[PDB]
């Protein structure tokens, strides 16, 4: 018994290629379009939630999820991965970075250690690749508002905008016509919305689309006040009301 | 752990990831040690396809294992440098439980024992490194020159040759080496020595590194200028 | 075929051929008889040489003062599972002051030889044994096979061309199985039982082995000129 | 068992060569080139990002450069992720010489251990190399300047300018036809440029698609500054030499 | 063991260590070096538990002649004081530590300047003018603070040297058969032969 | 293909061929079965009598576990004593902890989740027994059987080995005829029978019976072997059936 | 014990008594204090017994796998610092152990090495271990010269013994004499103290403190 | 590929039969065991002229009343040889006394099978371990990577081996002195080398009860070389 793979089941091909990396890529090809766009006073996430049945509660499962008050993250690809790999980022800000200085990872640190258990996947011995791309978006003192793409090899690349899974090529073309770096939130939203109409094919609603953004803090939200210094989480998830309002002014 | 025997015997009674270590040896820069009356010689190959090297601080091919031991190599270069560190180790152990130093036999014996250990333990290759261990015992006059190989297998030479093109400077070395008088001096056994890369080199320029191990700890690595002395008068004589 | 790499595959048959294959290194050995009355159990063994220069391949281990084997096939497993054995009679005497029975110790054989056949890494016991011993319930004849399998016999035989002392035995079975308080006679019958499986060579001294244990008889075995007596 | 879906990575072929350090190497061959180069006064790290999008945040991003203390740095070509890990384990190495000696880490120890480590997964443990090339460059008060390379084999050798990634072949070339022992930082920094903008697969050397860095004696009396360039800076530095 | 003293003048470092080995009521010898050379610049005195003393000191000399080998260079008396103060800092909290106390005396050849070290068995460093370790300093430390000028020549250090182990002969409990004297500096280690 | 190579691999159909291949090696195993009874349950072995030297009744291959449960077994016999070997380690754990005896239902699980294991890795084989097996509890008795893959269910009767289809067709005409209940004393008569009839498919080399039983008022909730004048009355009532 | 070993111009004299105790009981007045690890070694033992028997005939094991190993018989400087750092090893746990390693070897001459159990190793010419070993000291330093003759030496090696056997209460029984020379050692016998003091008595005119 | 550990159809461990064939490409060892001591030679098979000969240790010491000749891959005996020594001298502290020949070629064997999936593969040479005790006298073990020993009055492994225990066979009888078994090395070994015998590439050993395992120098191994090429001539 016991784990006899012990050597990686990832390899340098004779043309130079990694193989499992490529085609873990090929997994977030297939999957559902999600996108980032970031703003000058904030940042969104959006994704098309695929049903797998109508009398599936879509509510219950969340592609969008809050990794820490000011960090949220969203994917393409394949779910179950992306679930535990939210499980594991949520953790190691605590155990690599909160239980230390007391205080949330700057987005880019939190981004370069869900990187570093990505690329431990590529390596280590008996394990395949993580099969989704993620897109982190983020707020912290010291670097204000960003965009973070993480791919299977575990590589992460800043963005101002970007689009990730089916309909990624359009998407991208159609955010570079509309993005400047004046873009306040709302308006980021608004292109957000009309950005991801295009990759989506049924219903266009908030019960069939997930959005949030990463924008102002919300003291209403902190669930406790008395200590000026927290102000609650810039992270929020806009609701299935929230998202028809916008949908009327598109 | 990964456990693999990548090690293992084939049908005719070969280990070929040992040969295939040996392989690397060959392709390596050739290195050569011819011993004296009173000293040893170490010579090796320097490959010229690099140019805008810098030969300060790029590491050198003989390496000190202790004050009275060096040790010269051909093959992986990566692979040489846990050879060496491991007897460097071992030569200062040696030291400090027998009060001692190392004897060249000893300090051999241990290397070749390592390289052995590589061939029938799981999960790890052969080292792909053949050495030239010289130097002089404690207390003792009399030149010392071994070899090892991948196998494991070690013994002393009077003269020995080994990576790229060894087979023509061994057999320049098995003619121009008499056993009843081997090289008088220092300058005789490093014209030797030079004489026999030149067989293989190309130019006698920064393509020869040359060092001279004499008795008691006295250890010096030739310059440019000295070594290509030796090629400059060498081959003024073959002109004839 | 394709199912003979290791021993934790089956064939589509629903074979293990990496124990059949330790099954065949036995065949190869050389013979060796076990036979019991009541009262004594004897093992005899045809020892092998190299050529004429070489000692004889020694057959019979004593495991106590009342139990041991004989082996046919690689020796070295013969080794190893005869020290698990002695191990294990030990256990029972220093433990519970209790000479280990000669049917648990078949069962203990049996399981030490499968957990061999159902890991991947491990390979089956390439040997079998011939177990005697005398105990709380008289005379034992044990056979040991490799794939686990353990027989209790009156008599039997394994090895090379074991087939002819092994029919030989299953017609004296009456006669034999009635040779009691009579160490030589049972000794004799095993003699000529293993002479069934004779070809070309004939028993000389230092040729052959023979082992016995009974009511008043440690566990002992005979060699060289001590077996000239039945020739 | 498993043996069946076993590579084995650390195995020789029957020339004597490591396939998958082999394979490595062509890996990096298809990454953005990096330069260094060794001046009496300084050292360069000139390096290209890989085919860059426009919606790329460039100035809070790090692809190819990286700092491991403050007398040295690396320029990396191959796989980021890999990179990462090995600069970490470079970044606590140094930190723990500090420590143990009260002496900032002589280049080429820090350099010999990182190397010993990808030498390790080459031998042993049957997992893959890393797939990346280091150039080092940084300073001691024992040999002053110096440039160093490393490869997936854990091989390592001292340069005066070296490059390595994509088109090392015609880099190399330029570089040795140009360069010469006298030569200052400035005249460094040119050469780099030069060189990159010869050998590129892009069309035209732009500012958003280079990574640039010096390390000089040029802070206030006999100690060392590294300089991470910014956008900016780059950009100003391309226009000074005349390529945009 | 007991007595280890240094002085560090303008051009040396001065290590002056008692001779006596002394177990019970009996002076087993009288002719003990209680020193290490570390490197051909540095040199490590040492005093404490019985056993641990060489022990540790033997320890501490193979792994820096190790690295004198790996890096064919001499580290600073510095750097070798760093290292051993690391060595006693983690033994402090082993399961049985290390009872040694050390000086270390050498000449920084990139500083062109003599170095004396002070650390306990606790791993407790200080670079001193003048040391000791154990009772000595009781008597030493006051001594030299009358005595000591910095700019002092070795010679001048012999004499200073000469007035601490006068004083140590007339006023401890113990016969430590005289010391060993021996120079750090530019020129490497060399020892006193007449004391 | 290759599928078969290698245990724990699924197949395109989503089958596991290595414990198909394994229930191969039961199926050419010899015939045992398993009555359930009023009050207990009774279990039955084809011993085939390779050779005139094998001495009777001295190779026993019904199982004891703890004091109170039977095992049988068919296929590879040392597989089979490695599972008895767990079970025995199972029930011995059972009883430490909680002091009553292992109940059948739970035996029976702790037995399926290990034989359930041995399919979950390529670096174990499965086993090569189907299992019978049985016993007295504080819920009265229970009769199981257990293959390769690590399936159970509960049964009114069981059988497996060469014979099994035989022996099931038996097997079915009892439960038919006895819609309130067979005997303790009735199933040892009948298991005797029904091996005898399941021996027509074993039929060169003749055979030795072996047959124990588990019954609340027989045998006090225990398990015991069937001995002597009690096995040689069911050995003459099976004579008189197949005549 | 009181044990001595002292080395002069004709080699090494090793000389030993042979008591042993367990508290103020005698136990023994023939113990081997002294162990020929080799022609050319020899070890001294004092302290536990069971520690220094055990330990030295282990130490002789190690001294024979060296040169097996190495084709040369161990230096005298190896063979104690084998037994000094395995000893190390257990400092601390409660061993008892005084040891003198003796010999010659062509690199060294004759040489005297005291190792005991707290890790103490020290080369030297003269060495008294044990119980006694004051009263030995006392005899050997004020009668020592390097030119002693092998015969004189012999004797002050065994009278120093006598002289420690008489005044230590856990000294005494019998002198076992050795001389170390470079073609190895010689056993000198062994001399009964019951006869041996009253014929040193007699010849040597000392003991005057004893009633005659 | 496949197991180390894994069976032939023909019930054979591939891995050992394999090293089998290593041994055979290996130098030539004969052991000859007479009532006057057992003679174990060498042949040293130099690969080139500049190779100083007598650094060729193929004949080693393990105890005092043990020696032991090799043949093969003979890097691999090293920790066997190890191994043996070590088994001879703690078996000598435990008991206080010389361990049994049969004994310690049993302990070495032991170490033989403990290869797998232990070391990785199984040893590449096998060894003739000569020997003396007071029970049995002298004997002389062929030690295999098998785990297998056979006691022998005569033995040659190597490259040579099968033609030159053809020659064994006639030449041993069980009166043979210590001299005629020295010759009868030297003459089996100068058939079946490929390079012309002599002191420097050939090597006799002899273990006696009273003086113990001796390798023979080059200047007496010469002489017997010597008397043997006269006696040859003599007839
Ligand atoms: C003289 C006689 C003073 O004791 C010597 O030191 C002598 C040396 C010696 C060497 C080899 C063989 C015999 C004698 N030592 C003894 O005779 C020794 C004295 C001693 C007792 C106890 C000790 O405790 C650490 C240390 C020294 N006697 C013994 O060892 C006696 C025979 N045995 C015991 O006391 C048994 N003890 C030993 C310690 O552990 C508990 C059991």
């Amino acid at each position: 018994m016991t784990d006899r793979y012990s050597f990686s089941l990832t390899t340098f091909s004779p043309s130079g290629k990694l193989g499992q990396i490529d085609y873990a890529l090929t997994a977030v090809k297939q999957g559902v379009t999600s996108l980032g766009i970031k703003a000058t006073n904030g940042v969104v996430i959006a994704t098309e939630k695929k049903s797998s049945s109508p009398l599936a509660m879509s509510e219950t499962l969340s592609k969008v999820s809050l990794l820490t008050p000011d960090i949220g993250a969203v994917y393409s690809g394949m779910g179950p991965d992306y679930r535990v790999l939210v499980d594991k980022s949520r953790k190691v800000a605590h155990t690599s970075y909160k239980r230390i200085y007391g205080e949330y990872p700057p987005t880019k640190l939190l981004v370069s250690e869900v990187a570093k258990i990505m690329q431990e996947a590529t390596q280590s011995g008996g394990v395949r690749p993580f099969g989704v791309s993620l897109l982190i978006a983020g707020h912290d003192e010291f670097n204000g508002f960003s965009l973070y793409q993480v791919d299977p090899s575990g590589s992460y690349f800043p963005w101002k905008a970007t689009a990730i899974g089916k309909g990624s090529v359009a998407a991208k073309t159609f955010l570079e016509k509309r993005w400047n770096d004046e873009l306040e939130l709302e308006d980021a939203i608004h292109i957000a919305l009309l950005t991801l109409k295009e990759s989506v094919e049924g219903e266009f609603n908030g019960d069939t689309i997930e959005l949030a953004i990463i924008g102002d803090e919300n003291p209403d939200l902190l669930g406790y006040t008395g200590i000026p210094t927290d102000k609650g989480p810039r992270f929020r998830k806009l609701t299935s009301q929230e998202i028809n309002d916008r949908l009327e002014a598109l | 752990g990964y456990d693999r025997a990548l090690s293992i015997f084939s049908p005719d009674g070969h280990i070929f990831q040992v040969e295939y270590a040996l392989e690397a040896v060959k392709r390596g820069t050739c290195a050569v040690g011819v011993k004296g009356k009173n000293c040893v010689v170490l010579g090796c190959e320097r490959r010229s396809t690099l140019k805008l090297q810098d030969t300060r601080i790029t590491p050198s091919k003989v390496s000190k294992i202790d004050s009275h031991v060096v040790l010269s190599f051909s093959g992986l270069n990566a692979d040489s440098r846990i050879l060496i560190e491991k007897a460097r180790v071992e030569a200062q152990s040696h030291r400090l439980t027998l009060e001692d130093p190392v004897t060249v036999e000893y300090l051999t014996r241990y290397v070749a024992g390592v390289q052995q250990r590589y061939t029938q333990s799981g999960g790890v290759r052969p080292f792909g490194v053949s050495t030239l261990i010289a130097g002089f015992d404690p207390r003792d006059d009399e030149p010392k020159l071994y070899q090892t190989e991948p196998s494991g297998i070690y013994s002393s030479w009077s003269a020995q040759t080994i990576g790229r093109n060894s087979k023509t400077v061994r057999e320049f070395l098995e003619k121009n080496y008499d056993r009843k008088e081997p090289p008088a001096t220092v300058e005789e056994c490093v014209k030797l020595t030079v004489r026999s890369l030149l067989e293989v080199v190309q130019t006698g320029a920064k393509n020869i590194e040359i060092t001279v191990v004499k008795p008691d700890s006295d250890i010096v690595a030739l310059s440019s200028e000295e070594i290509n002395q030796y090629v400059t008068q060498i081959e003024q004589e073959k002109q004839e | 075929n394709n199912y003979d790499g290791d021993t934790v595959t089956f064939s589509p048959t629903g074979r293990l051929f990496q124990v059949e294959y330790a099954l065949e290194a036995i065949k190869q050995g050389s013979v060796t008889v076990g036979l019991r009355s009541n009262t004594h159990a004897v093992l005899v063994a045809l020892k092998r040489n190299a050529d004429e220069l070489s000692s004889y391949q020694k057959k019979i281990i004593k495991c106590d003062e009342h139990m041991g084997l004989s082996l046919a096939g690689l020796a070295p497993d013969a080794r190893v599972l005869s020290n698990y054995l002695r191990q294990q009679c030990n256990y029972s005497s220093l433990v519970f002051n209790r000479k280990l029975a000669v049917e648990r110790a078949g069962h203990l054989l049996c399981d030490k030889a499968q957990k061999n056949t159902q890991s991947y890494g491990g390979r089956p016991y390439g040997v079998g044994l011939l177990i005697i011993g005398y105990d709380k319930s008289g005379a034992h004849l044990l056979e040991f096979q490799p794939s686990g399998n353990v027989t209790e016999l009156y008599g039997t035989a394994i090895g090379a061309r074991s087939q002819g002392a092994k029919t030989y035995l299953e017609r004296t079975l009456d006669t034999f199985i009635k040779i009691d308080g009579n160490p030589d006679e049972l000794i004799k019958a095993g003699v000529e039982a293993i002479s069934q499986s004779l070809r070309d060579e004939s028993l000389t001294v230092d040729n052959l082995s023979i082992a016995i244990v009974g009511k008043d008889t440690p566990f002992t075995i005979y060699d060289g000129e001590a077996v000239a007596k039945y020739i | 068992g498993s043996r069946r879906y076993d590579s084995r990575t650390t195995i020789f072929s029957p020339e004597g060569r490591l396939y998958q350090v082999e394979y490595a190497l062509e890996s990096i061959s298809h990454a953005g080139t990096a330069i260094g180069i060794m001046a009496s006064d300084g050292i360069v790290l000139a390096a290209e990002r890989k085919v860059t999008s426009t919606l790329l945040e460039q100035d809070t991003s790090t692809e190819k450069l990286y700092k491991l203390n403050d007398k040295i740095a690396v320029a990396v070509a191959g796989l980021t992720a890999d990179a990462e890990i090995l600069i970490n384990t470079a970044r606590i190495h140094a930190q723990n010489y500090l420590k143990t000696y009260n002496e900032d880490i002589p280049v080429e120890i820090l350099v010999r251990r990182l190397s010993d480590i990808k030498q390790g997964y080459t031998q042993h443990g049957g997992l893959r190399p890393f797939g990346v090339s280091f150039i080092y460059a940084g300073y001691d008060d024992r040999y002053g300047y110096q440039l160093y390379t490393s490869n997936p084999s854990g091989n390592y050798t001292g340069w005066k300018a070296i490059s390595v990634g994509a088109n090392t072949s015609a880099a190399q070339t330029l570089l040795q036809m140009d360069y010469k022992d006298d030569m200052k930082v400035d005249d460094a920094i040119e050469l780099a440029l030069k060189t990159l903008s010869k050998t590129t697969d892009s069309s035209a050397l732009t500012y958003d698609r280079l990574e640039f860095a010096t390390i000089r004696k040029g802070a206030n009396d006999g100690e060392v500054y590294q300089k991470i360039f910014k956008p900016q800076e780059i950009k100003d530095i391309l226009v000074k030499t005349g390529i945009t | 063991m007991d007595i280890i003293l240094g002085i560090r003048v303008q051009d040396s470092v001065i290590l002056a260590s008692s001779k006596a080995v002394t177990r019970g009521i009996s002076v087993l010898k009288d002719s003990d070096d209680k020193t290490r050379q570390l490197s051909p610049h540095t040199l490590m005195s040492f005093a404490g538990e019985a056993g641990d003393t060489v022990q540790f000191a033997e320890y501490i000399q193979a792994n820096i002649q190790l690295y004198s080998i790996r890096e064919d260079y001499e580290l600073s008396p510095q750097a070798v004081s760093s290292f051993v103060r690391q060595e006693l800092a983690k033994s402090i909290r082993s399961r049985r530590p290390y009872q040694v106390n050390v000086l270390i005396g050498g000449y920084d050849k990139k500083k062109n300047k003599p170095e004396l070290y002070q650390i306990d068995y606790l791993g407790t460093k200080v670079e001193l003018p003048y040391g000791a370790h154990g009772y000595s300093g009781f008597y030493t430390f006051s001594l030299l603070d009358h005595h000591y000028r910095p700019d002092m020549t070795t010679e001048e250090g012999l004499d200073l040297l000469k007035l601490c182990v006068q004083e140590l002969e007339k006023r401890m409990p113990m016969d430590f058969k005289g010391v060993i004297v021996k120079i750090v500096d530019k020129d490497g280690i060399r020892q006193v032969d007449d004391f | 293909t290759g599928y078969d190579l290698s245990n724990s691999v699924f197949s395109p159909d989503g089958r596991n061929f290595q414990v198909e291949y394994a229930v191969k090696a039961v199926e050419n195993g010899t015939t045992s079965i398993g009555i359930k009874c009023n009050d207990g349950v009774v279990f039955a072995v084809e011993k085939l009598i390779t050779s005139k030297l094998l001495v009777p009744q001295k190779n026993v291959k019904i199982q004891v576990v703890d004091r109170h449960i039977g095992c049988v077994y068919s296929g590879l016999i040392p597989d089979g004593r490695h599972l008895v070997n767990r079970g025995r380690e199972e029930a011995a754990s059972f009883k430490k902890l909680y002091k009553t005896p292992i109940p059948i239902p739970a035996f029976a699980d702790r037995l399926g989740q290990y034989v359930q294991a041995h399919t979950l890795y390529n670096s174990v084989r499965p086993f090569g027994v189907s299992t019978i097996f049985g016993g007295v509890d504080k819920n009265g008795a229970h009769l199981y059987m257990l293959e390769p893959s690590g399936s159970y269910w509960g049964y009114k009767g069981a059988a497996t080995g060469k014979g099994r289809q035989s022996a099931k067709a038996e097997l079915e005409k009892l439960v038919d005829h006895h819609p309130e209940g067979l005997s303790a004393r009735e199933a040892v008569k009948q298991a005797a029978k029904i091996i005898y009839l399941a021996h027509e498919d074993n039929k060169e080399k003749d055979f030795e019976l072996e047959i124990s039983w588990c019954s609340l008022s027989e045998t006090n909730g225990l398990h015991k072997f069937v001995k002597g004048d009690l096995l040689q009355e069911a050995i003459d009532f099976a004579q008189k059936e197949i005549n | 014990t009181t044990t001595l070993a002292f080395r002069f111009q004709g080699g090494i004299i090793v000389a030993v008594d042979s008591r042993a105790t367990a508290g103020n009981w005698v136990a023994s007045q023939t113990v081997k204090k002294v162990i020929e690890i080799n022609p050319f070694l020899l070890g001294t033992m004092a302290g536990g017994s069971a520690d220094c028997q055990f330990w030295e005939t282990w130490l002789g094991s190690q001294c024979r796998l060296h040169e097996l190993r190495e084709k040369e018989r161990i230096s005298v400087a190896a063979a104690s610092k084998i037994l000094s750092n395995l000893v190390y090893q257990y400092k601390g746990a409660g061993l008892s152990m005084g040891t003198m390693i003796c010999g010659y070897t062509r690199k060294e001459g004759p040489t005297i090495y005291y190792v005991d159990s707290d890790g103490t190793r020290l080369k030297g010419d003269i060495f008294c271990v044990g119980s006694g070993q004051t009263f030995a000291y006392g005899v050997l330093d004020s009668n020592y010269k390097w030119d002693l003759s092998v015969e004189d030496a012999l004797y002050l090696g065994k009278r120093s013994i006598l002289a420690a056997a008489h005044r230590d209460a856990y000294s005494g029984g019998s002198v076992n004499l050795y001389h170390v020379t470079e073609d190895g050692w010689i056993y000198h016998g062994n001399h009964d103290v019951g006869e041996l003091f009253w014929k040193v008595k007699e010849e040597e005119g000392s003991f005057n403190n004893v009633i005659g | 590929d496949r197991g180390v550990s894994t069976f032939s159809p023909e019930g054979r461990l591939f891995q050992v039969e394999y090293s089998l064939e290593a041994i055979k490409l290996g130098s030539t060892a004969i052991g000859i065991a007479t009532k006057e001591g057992v003679v174990l030679g060498v042949e040293k098979r130099a690969t080139s002229p500049l190779l100083e000969s007598d650094s060729i240790e193929k004949i080693v010491e393990i105890d005092r009343h043990i020696g032991c000749a090799m043949s093969g891959l003979t890097a691999d005996a090293r920790s066997m040889i190890e191994h043996a020594r070590t088994a001879a001298v703690t078996h000598n502290l435990y008991y206080d006394e010389d361990i049994n020949v049969e004994s310690l070629t049993q302990s070495v064997c032991d170490l033989a099978l403990r290869f797998g999936e232990l070391m990785s593969r199984p040893f590449g040479v096998a060894l003739l371990i000569a020997g003396h005790d007071a029970d049995d006298g002298y004997q002389l073990f062929h030690a295999e990577p098998s785990g297998t020993f056979y006691r022998y009055n005569a033995k040659a492994i190597g490259s040579g081996s099968e033609g030159a225990q053809a020659e064994l066979l006639n030449e041993w009888h069980s009166s043979l002195t210590l001299k005629e078994a020295e010759l009868l090395v030297l003459k089996i070994l100068k058939q079946v080398m490929e390079e012309k015998l002599d002191e420097n590439n050939a090597q006799l050993s002899c273990i006696t009860k009273q003086d113990g395992f001796k390798i023979y120098d080059n200047e007496k191994t010469a002489e017997l070389i010597k008397e043997l090429k006269e006696k040859e001539a003599a007839e």
